[PDB]
């Protein structure tokens, strides 16, 4: 259950107009920033404002 | 099975790049099987009309 909650809705295989494929750049727009290591060590003062 | 296939007409094999036999199966409907068995017509075909 928690692991699905991490994943969210399962992305489709082939890209579609309504939803992007699992390997498309549109789907991985926030994931790339989330998994990037520099998100942890680069900044000196985290911004907690939901911008 | 064909209904389950047609409900997924965005993914293989009815979608994507089907192999020709799978494409034909996805296209063609299921005819009635009981309706085609008829002994009188078969025997008439086998027997010469003379």
């Amino acid at each position: 259950l928690v692991m699905q909650n991490v994943i969210g809705t399962l992305p489709p295989a082939q890209t579609s107009g309504s939803t992007p494929a699992f390997y498309s750049y549109k789907y991985n727009q926030p994931l790339i920033s989330q998994l990037n290591s520099n998100s942890l060590i680069a900044p000196l003062l985290m911004d907690t404002s939901a911008s | 099975q064909r209904d389950l296939y047609l409900s997924q007409s965005k993914s293989p094999p009815c979608g994507g790049n089907p192999t020709p036999e799978m494409n034909t199966f996805c296209r063609t409907a299921i005819p009635d099987f009981i309706s085609t068995v008829n002994f009188v017509k078969k025997q008439n075909d086998d027997t010469p009309k003379d």
